[PDB]
């Protein structure tokens, strides 16, 4: 799990 | 218009047959030089009901869906996507958090299997050499091709003619 993988996962979720 | 008929005719056996008759056409369209014509009748395609979930366009995700699709149809639904792409970039209305390719779809994305795929690898070979090295694969799936959002920002790409 990368930071890119994680700032996308914030992202969509948010 | 008489080619607009006899598609229009042709879009009543289904989708089902609807689907491979636009890959065969577009296959030959794009290995016969006719790279304009192809890029019409996707577009004309697109608008009939045929390949719905060819492009996604929204904040988070500008997607191109090409697992269901030809060589030869990818290829020409990648030039019409990066000649979309470049479009923006000359207006301020901001830009999505991502760009992917979605080359294979299914159990293959959670393993390496898929990184040979003859798709992935014509997606990932026809992105390098048009774009350069701008769209990578992705760290936590095996069928998709990405770009970041600053990767877009130093991003008429494709050049369509007909022979």
């Amino acid at each position: 799990v990368s930071a890119l993988e994680r700032s996308l996962r914030l992202t969509f979720m948010d | 218009q008489i080619v607009e008929y006899v598609l229009d005719k042709l879009n009543s056996e289904g989708c089902g047959l609807g689907i491979r008759f636009y890959n065969a056409l577009l296959d030959a369209l794009w290995w016969l030089g006719q790279k304009e014509r192809a890029a019409r009748v996707l577009n004309e395609a697109t608008k009939r009901g045929i390949f719905p979930e060819l492009f996604r366009k929204n904040k988070l995700v500008w997607s191109v869906d090409v697992h269901r699709m030809s060589e030869g149809g990818m290829y020409t639904a990648l030039s019409v996507w990066l000649n979309d792409l470049s479009d923006i970039l000359v207006k301020g209305q901001d830009l999505p958090q991502l760009a992917v390719v979605v080359s294979v779809r299914g159990q293959l994305e959670k393993s390496s299997a898929a990184r040979e795929s003859p798709i992935t690898r014509a997606a990932f070979s026809f992105l390098q050499d048009h774009v350069s090295s701008s769209f990578s694969f992705t760290g936590w799936n095996g069928g998709r091709i990405m770009c970041q959002r600053s990767q877009l920002k130093q991003l008429n790409i494709v050049a369509l003619t007909n022979s």
